[PDB]
C-alpha cells in the first residue's frame, strides 16, 4: 500500500491542479508538484533502502494488478523523480505569465505518476497502462498552447504512432497469454525457462514488443513523430527526450531480456535497427 | 471511399424496397375492373387450386 | 424485486408523458438508479430476484425474470445512462417520458428469463424509437424511420418462426430459458433456428452488411441526442447472441463462427475507419458504435470466455460513454446550434471543463487503459486471438483509426484558433460530467468489482461449445 | 334460443316499419342485437343444438363478433329507409346460421341469406356503388355455383352432406376444392381476392365496416369445419398474403388499401385452419374485428363515399383520442407488442408450426414485415400537417364505440390470459 503512494501523490496533485487548479496562486501548483515529486523520490529511496517492495491487488481474472519494486525499477524511479523535481523547479521559473500554470503542472504530475505506473509493474497490462497514460500526457503537453492549430497536429501524429506501437504491444501480449496464460513478468520469467515451446510464436511476440518499443522511443521507421514534439515547451521536450517516454523502450527490453536473450535473430535485428 | 461505399450500400437497400413497391403495383395492376378479367383470373386460380390438391 | 425496477421507468415515463412536469423524469430516473444499484449490491446469483407468473398456460407463456450477473450490471448501466440523459436532456419536449419508457422496456428485455418475454420486449422496443424519431426531430425523419423500423422488423418477424422451431422441435414444454436449455436442438434443425436468430441479431448487432440503418437513425433524431443515446442502448444484439442464440443452437454456430468473427472484424475496422471521414458528430458516433459492436460480437463469437466477458463489458461501457457523447453533442448544439466538426474551433478556451468531459469520453471510446473501454477491448482481443489470430489482428487495426478520428474531432472542435466564445457549462451538465467521469473511472480502473457475475456465464457458455 | 330472438325482431320489424319511423326502427334493431348478444353470453358454456343447427364455442364466439359488428354499423346508419336496417338484421341472422351448422346445404342457404342483404345495402346509388354491387353479385353467384357443385361431389364421396365424413381419394379432394373456392372467395383469399378491393372502395364506408368485420368472421367460422388439405392452405396463404401486402403498397386510397390488407389478414387467419384451433382463430378475429371496426368507424366519420390517405392526416390535432385509437388500430393490425394483434398472429403461427409448415410461415412473416411500411404510413399520418379534408367528428355514439374497441384491444393484448382461458367449452 505504501508503494502506491509514489504514483498517488502526482495524481492527487494533478486532480487539485486540474479540477480547481486556478483557485491557487501562480507558484503554488508548481510548488505542490515539485513537493510531491520530492516526497516521492524520498519514499522511493526509503522503500529501496528497505530491501525492495511488492504490491498485488485484485483485477481482471487471470490478470491481477502487480507492482514490483526492485533494483531495476528503482533505478528508473530515482532517475525520473530527481530529474522531474529539477524540471519542475525549472518550469516554476520557466513558466510565467502564460495561463494554464495549474493545468501545466497537473499534466506534469500525471506524466510522472503514469511513468511510475509503467516502471513499477510485475504484469505487462500495467506496463501498457503506463504506456498509454504517458502517450496521453504527451499529446496534452505538446498541444499545451492550443490557440495555435499547428502545435496540435504534432501531438496528433505522436499519439497515432503511439497507438500503432500500443497495438503491437497488445498483440504480443495476447500471444504470450495464449501460450502460457500468466502475463505477469515474474511468473512469465519463471515459466519461460527450460524447454521453450513454439519458438516461432515467441520470436513473433518479441518482434511485436520491439515494434511497440520503436514507436515509443521513436526508432526507424517511426522516427518521424519525435521532432514535432518541439511544439511543446522546452521543459516538456526535455522530460520527453531525456528521462521518460523513450527510455521506456529500453526498459521494456531490459525487463524482457529473458525473452530477447533466447531470440538471437531478434536481438541481432534490434542491433541493426539501433545502428541505423 | 468506404464512406461512399456505405452510402452505396444504403442505396442498394433502397433499391430493394423500390423493387418491392414495383412488384406490388404489378400485382395491383392485376385488378383492372373489367369483370371478364376478374372472372377469368378467379376461375384460373380455382383451377390451379384443384390441380394442386393432387 | 426485479419487476419493480423493470417497471419503474415505464410508470415514470407514463407519468411524464401524460402528466406534468419534465422534472418528474429527473427524480424518476434517480429513483430507478438507486433501485438498480441496490439490486446490483448483495447479488447472490441468478435467481437473486426471481419472478415467475403465468400468462398463457396452454401456449406456455410465463412472465419469467431474474437477475443474473449480466442482468444486474446491465440494469445498473441502463439506469445510470438514462438518469444522465434525463437530467442533461434539454429536449424538454415533455417526451422524456418516452425515454423512461424505453429504459424500462430495455430493462425488461435484459431481465427476461423466458424466451417469449424476451422476444416480446425485443419487438416492443420498436415503438418508442419510431415515436421519438418521428414527431421530435429530423428532416428525413420519415425515411430514416421506415429504414430502421423495416430492418428491425424484417429481422424480427422470421425470428418468431425461429423461436417456434426452437421450442417445438426440442419438445420443451414451455418457453422458459431453463426448460429450453434443458432440451437441445438437433443438427440441421438447430441450423435453421440459429440462422433465423443470426439474421435478426446481426441486423441489430450491427454487423457490416446490415448496418445501413444506423447512420440515418442517428442523424434525424432530436438534435440533443437523447433518442440517439437510447438507440445506442438498443444494440442489444450481442447479448441475445450469447445467452440465447449460441446455447440454443451451437450446431449451426459451428459453421457460422468464422463468418461471424470475420463480419465483426471488418465491421469494427470499417466503422472506425469511416468515422475519420465523418464530417458531423452523428455520423462519427454511429460508425464508432458500429466498430464497438463489431468488437463485442467478435469477443462473444470467439468462444474463449476471455473474449465473451470482454465483449459484454465493452458493450455496457460503450453504451454508457457513447450515450454520454451523444448528450454532450446535443448540449453543445443547444448552446451553439450546429454539429459540424470544422466550424466553432475556439471551444476549449471558453469551455473549461466541457473540454475535459469530451476528452474523457473520447478516451473511454478509443479504449484507453484506466477507463471503461480497455478491459473489454483487451479481453476480447485475447479471446479472439485464442479463436482465430488473423481476424483479431485485422479487427484491431481499429485503435489506430480510433485515435485518429477521436483526436481529429477533439482538436478541430476545441483546440484550434479562438472563435466567438461559447457557454461554459450548465448546472445540470455539472452533475452530468461529474457522474460521467466517476462511472468511467470506476468501470475502467476497477474492472474487478464490476463484471464478476460475467465470469461464470462466460466460462460456462464457452465450455458449452465443447464436449 | 338466440336465433329465435333475431327472427322475431326481424319479422316483426318488417311490418312495424310501416307504423314506426326509421329512427324507431333503428332503436328496435339496436335493441334486438344487444338482446341477442346478451342471450349468447348467458349461454356461454351451454352448447345448444336442435336440428342441423349446432352451437359450439365457434358459433358462440363468431356470432358474438358478428353481432358486435352489426351493432356498430347500425349506429352510424341514419337513413330514413327502415329497409336499410332490416337487411342488416338478416345478415347477422344469416351469418349466425353459417357458423351454427355443419350441413353443407344449410350452409349454402345460410350463405345466400346473409349475403343477399349486403348486395342491397351497398346502394347509396353512387355510380361506383352500382359497379361494386354488380361485380360482387356476379362473382358471388359464381362462387355459390362452385360451392354447390362441391357439396354435390361431397355427397358423392359420402352419403351425407355433413362435414367430417371419412372421404375418398380424388373425388373427396375435388369436392373439398370446389368448396374451398367459394369459402376463400367469401373470406377474400387470393387468388379469389379480386372482388374485395373494388367492393370495399365502392360501397359506403360503414357498410364496408360491417362487411370487413362480420363477413370475414363468419367465412372463417365456416372454414374451421372443413379439413382443408395443407397444400391448398399453403397456396392460398402464400398468394393471398403476398398479393395483399404488395398490391397494398401501390394503393393510393385508404379503403382499397385496407381491402388488400384484409386479403392479407385472411391469409394470416388461414394459418389457424392448419389445426382448426378455434381458439387461435377466435382470438385473432376478436382483435381484428375490434381494430377494423374502429378504423372504418373513423373513416365513416370522415367520408362515406371515399377517403384518400391524406384525409387521415392531422387527425390527432383534429381529434386527439381519434388519432390515438387509429394508431392503436394500425399497430394492432400490424401485430406488434404489447397489442393483441401480436397474440392472435402468434397463435396462428404456432398452429402453423405445430402443423409443420415452415417456409409458408417464413414467407408470411416477411410479408407482414413489409406490411409495416403502409401500416405506419397510415398510423403515423395522423400526426401530419392537416390538409383539406371533410371531417365529421361523430356523435358520442361512435366516439364511445371507438374508445371501447381500442380499450378492449389493449386490455386483451396486455393480459391475454384473461379470456383465452375461456375459448374452449368455456370454464
Amino acid at each position: 500500500m505504501a508503494l502506491l503512494g509514489t504514483i498517488l501523490l502526482p495524481l492527487l496533485g494533478f486532480a487539485l491542479l486540474g479540477l480547481f487548479g486556478k483557485r491557487m496562486r501562480e507558484p503554488l501548483p508548481g510548488v505542490l508538484a515539485s513537493g510531491l515529486v520530492l516526497a516521492s523520490f524520498l519514499l522511493g529511496a526509503g522503500l529501496l533502502l528497505s530491501g525492495g517492495a511488492r504490491f498485488q491487488a485484485e483485477w481482471l481474472p487471470g490478470i491481477p494488478f502487480s507492482l514490483l519494486l526492485d533494483n531495476l525499477s528503482g533505478f528508473m524511479l530515482l532517475i525520473v523523480t530527481g530529474v522531474g523535481f529539477l524540471i519542475h523547479v525549472y518550469a516554476i521559473g520557466y513558466m510565467g505569465g502564460d495561463p494554464g500554470y495549474s493545468r501545466f503542472f497537473a499534466y506534469f504530475n500525471l506524466f510522472i505518476a503514469m511513468m511510475l505506473t509503467l516502471v513499477l509493474a510485475d504484469s505487462y497490462p500495467v506496463m501498457f497502462i503506463g504506456w498509454e497514460g504517458v502517450g496521453l500526457a504527451s499529446f496534452l503537453l505538446i498541444g499545451f498552447w492550443y490557440k495555435n492549430p499547428q502545435y496540435a497536429d504534432s501531438a496528433r501524429k505522436a499519439f497515432i504512432v503511439n497507438r500503432i506501437g500500443d497495438l503491437g504491444f497488445m498483440l504480443g501480449m495476447a500471444i504470450l497469454w495464449a501460450l502460457y496464460g500468466t502475463l505477469s513478468i515474474s511468473e512469465l520469467k519463471e515459466a519461460m525457462e527450460g524447454p521453450l515451446k513454439n519458438p516461432d510464436l515467441l520470436a513473433l511476440a518479441g518482434l511485436l514488443l520491439f515494434l511497440g518499443a520503436v514507436g515509443k522511443s521513436a526508432q526507424i521507421p517511426l522516427m518521424v513523430w519525435l521532432p514535432d514534439a518541439m511544439a511543446g515547451p522546452t521543459p516538456v521536450s526535455a522530460l520527453i527526450h531525456a528521462a521518460t517516454m523513450v527510455t521506456a523502450g529500453v526498459y521494456l527490453i531490459a525487463r524482457s531480456s529473458f525473452l530477447y536473450s533466447v531470440l538471437p535473430d531478434v536481438s541481432y535485428a534490434i542491433a541493426v535497427v539501433g545502428l541505423l | 471511399a468506404l464512406f461512399y461505399g456505405d452510402r452505396g450500400l444504403l442505396s442498394g437497400y433502397f433499391g430493394l424496397g423500390g423493387a418491392a413497391r414495383s412488384l406490388g403495383q404489378g400485382l395491383a395492376r392485376l385488378q383492372t375492373g373489367y369483370l371478364r378479367v376478374y372472372a377469368l383470373l378467379f376461375v384460373l386460380g380455382a383451377l390451379l387450386l384443384l390441380g394442386v390438391m393432387r | 424485486m426485479v419487476v419493480l425496477a423493470v417497471l419503474l421507468p415505464v410508470v415514470f415515463g407514463a407519468l411524464l408523458l401524460l402528466g406534468l412536469p419534465r422534472a418528474l423524469g429527473v427524480l424518476g430516473a434517480g429513483l430507478s438508479f438507486l433501485l438498480n444499484l441496490y439490486l446490483f449490491l448483495t447479488h447472490p446469483g441468478g435467481v437473486a430476484h426471481a419472478f415467475q407468473a403465468p400468462l398463457l398456460p396452454g401456449a406456455g407463456v410465463y412472465w419469467a425474470f431474474g437477475l443474473d450477473g449480466l442482468s444486474a450490471l446491465f440494469f445498473l448501466t441502463i439506469a445510470l445512462t438514462v438518469f444522465l440523459g434525463a437530467l442533461v436532456a434539454r429536449v424538454e419536449g415533455r417526451f422524456l417520458g418516452l425515454a423512461l419508457l424505453m429504459e424500462g422496456l430495455l430493462l425488461g428485455l435484459f431481465a427476461a428469463r423466458d424466451l417469449l418475454v424476451f422476444y416480446v420486449f425485443f419487438e416492443a422496443a420498436l415503438i418508442p424509437a419510431l415515436l421519438m424519431l418521428y414527431l421530435y426531430g429530423g428532416e428525413g425523419r420519415t425515411r430514416a424511420l421506415y429504414t430502421f423500423v423495416l430492418f428491425t422488423l424484417v429481422g424480427s418477424l422470421p425470428m418468431l418462426a425461429a423461436v417456434l422451431g426452437a421450442r417445438l422441435l426440442s419438445g420443451s414444454p414451455t418457453f422458459l430459458l431453463e426448460d429450453l436449455l434443458a432440451h437441445p436442438l438437433q443438427e440441421e434443425a438447430a441450423f435453421w433456428v440459429f440462422l433465423g436468430f443470426a439474421l435478426a441479431f446481426a441486423i441489430k448487432t450491427p454487423l457490416f452488411p446490415l448496418h445501413a440503418w444506423l447512420p440515418p437513425f442517428h442523424q434525424e433524431n432530436h438534435p440533443s441526442g437523447l433518442a440517439d443515446a437510447l438507440g445506442t442502448l438498443y444494440k442489444v444484439g450481442v447479448f441475445a447472441f450469447f445467452r440465447f442464440a449460441i446455447p440454443l443452437a451451437p450446431e449451426g454456430f459451428a459453421q457460422a463462427q468464422g463468418l461471424l468473427l470475420f463480419l465483426a472484424a471488418l465491421s469494427a475496422l470499417y466503422g472506425a475507419w469511416v468515422a475519420f471521414a465523418a464530417k458531423d458528430f452523428k455520423t462519427l458516433l454511429a460508425y464508432a458504435g458500429l466498430s464497438h459492436m463489431g468488437v463485442a460480437a467478435l469477443g462473444v463469437f470467439s468462444g474463449t470466455p476471455e473474449g465473451a466477458m470482454g465483449g459484454l463489458y465493452l458493450l455496457a461501457a460503450s453504451g454508457v460513454y457513447t450515450g454520454g457523447l451523444f448528450l454532450l453533442a446535443g448540449r453543445l448544439y443547444e448552446r451553439t446550434g450546429t454539429l459540424e466538426i470544422g466550424r466553432y474551433r475556439g471551444l476549449a478556451q471558453s469551455a473549461p471543463g466541457l473540454a475535459a468531459l469530451a476528452l474523457i469520453l473520447f478516451l473511454a471510446m478509443v479504449g484507453l487503459p484506466g477507463l471503461s473501454g480497455f478491459p473489454g477491448e483487451f479481453l476480447t482481443l485475447l479471446g479472439a486471438y485464442k479463436a482465430s489470430p488473423w481476424l483479431a489482428a485485422l479487427a484491431f487495426l481499429s485503435v489506430i483509426a480510433s485515435a485518429a478520428y477521436a483526436l481529429t474531432a477533439f482538436q478541430k472542435t476545441f483546440w484550434e484558433e479562438g472563435g466567438s466564445g461559447v457557454k461554459d457549462l450548465a448546472g445540470a451538465e455539472w452533475g452530468f460530467a461529474l457522474l460521467s467521469v466517476l462511472a468511467l473511472l470506476l468501470m475502467g480502473v476497477f474492472p474487478g468489482y464490476f463484471a464478476r457475475g460475467l465470469h461464470p456465464l462466460a466460462e460456462a457458455f464457452a465450455k458449452l461449445l465443447g464436449g | 334460443m338466440t336465433l329465435a330472438i333475431l327472427a322475431v325482431f326481424s319479422v316483426a320489424l318488417t311490418l312495424l316499419g310501416f307504423v314506426l319511423p326509421p329512427q324507431g326502427v333503428k332503436r328496435a334493431t339496436l335493441l334486438g342485437l344487444a338482446l341477442a348478444l346478451a342471450s349468447l353470453l348467458l349461454t356461454w358454456g351451454k352448447p345448444f343444438a336442435f336440428g342441423p343447427y349446432a352451437v359450439d364455442g365457434v358459433s358462440q364466439v363468431f356470432t358474438l363478433l358478428a353481432l358486435l359488428g352489426a351493432l356498430w354499423t347500425v349506429g352510424l346508419v341514419r337513413s330514413g329507409r327502415f329497409e336499410f336496417y332490416l337487411l342488416v338484421l338478416y345478415a347477422a341472422l344469416g351469418m349466425h346460421l353459417l357458423a351454427s351448422t355443419r350441413h353443407l346445404l344449410l350452409m349454402l342457404v345460410a350463405l345466400e341469406a346473409l349475403s343477399l342483404p349486403l348486395y342491397a345495402l351497398a346502394t347509396w346509388r353512387r355510380g361506383q356503388g352500382l359497379e361494386a354491387a354488380l361485380k360482387y353479385f356476379l362473382l358471388g353467384a359464381l362462387a355459390a355455383a362452385f360451392f354447390l357443385y362441391g357439396a354435390a361431389l361431397f355427397y358423392g364421396a359420402t352419403g351425407s352432406l355433413v362435414l367430417g365424413a371419412p372421404g375418398e381419394g380424388p373425388l373427396y379432394a375435388l369436392a373439398l376444392g370446389l368448396l374451398l373456392v367459394g369459402l376463400g372467395f367469401k373470406a377474400a383469399l387470393a387468388p379469389f381476392h379480386f372482388w374485395t378491393p373494388d367492393v370495399y372502395q365502392g360501397s359506403p364506408t360503414p357498410v364496408v365496416l360491417f362487411m370487413a368485420t362480420s363477413v370475414k368472421a363468419a367465412a372463417f367460422a365456416a372454414l374451421l369445419r372443413v379439413a382443408a388439405p395443407p397444400e391448398a392452405l399453403a397456396l392460398l396463404v402464400a398468394l393471398s398474403v403476398v398479393v395483399g401486402n404488395l398490391a397494398a403498397l401501390a394503393q393510393k386510397e385508404a379503403k382499397r388499401l385496407l381491402a388488400y390488407s384484409s386479403i392479407a389478414h385472411a391469409g394470416y387467419m388461414a394459418l389457424a385452419l392448419y389445426t382448426g384451433n378455434a381458439q387461435a382463430l377466435g382470438f385473432y378475429l376478436l382483435t381484428y374485428v375490434l381494430a377494423t371496426g374502429l378504423a372504418f368507424a373513423v373513416l365513416s366519420q370522415i367520408s362515406p363515399d371515399r377517403v384518400p390517405l391524406e384525409a387521415l392526416r392531422g387527425l390527432y390535432r383534429k381529434d386527439p383520442l381519434l388519432g390515438l385509437a387509429f394508431l392503436v388500430a394500425m399497430l394492432s393490425l400490424l401485430g406488434l407488442p404489447p397489442l393483441a394483434g401480436f397474440w392472435g398472429k402468434y397463435l396462428a403461427f404456432a398452429e402453423a408450426a405445430r402443423a409443420g409448415a415452415w417456409g409458408v410461415l417464413v414467407l408470411a412473416l416477411v410479408t407482414s414485415a413489409v406490411s409495416a411500411y403502409y401500416y405506419l404510413g397510415l398510423g403515423l399520418a395522423v400526426f401530419a400537417r392537416p390538409e383539406e379534408t371533410p371531417f365529421r367528428p361523430g356523435p358520442p355514439w361512435a366516439r364511445a364505440a371507438v374508445v371501447a374497441a381500442g380499450v378492449l384491444l389493449l386490455a386483451l393484448g396486455l393480459l391475454p390470459g384473461l379470456v383465452l382461458p375461456a375459448l374452449a367449452a368455456g370454464g
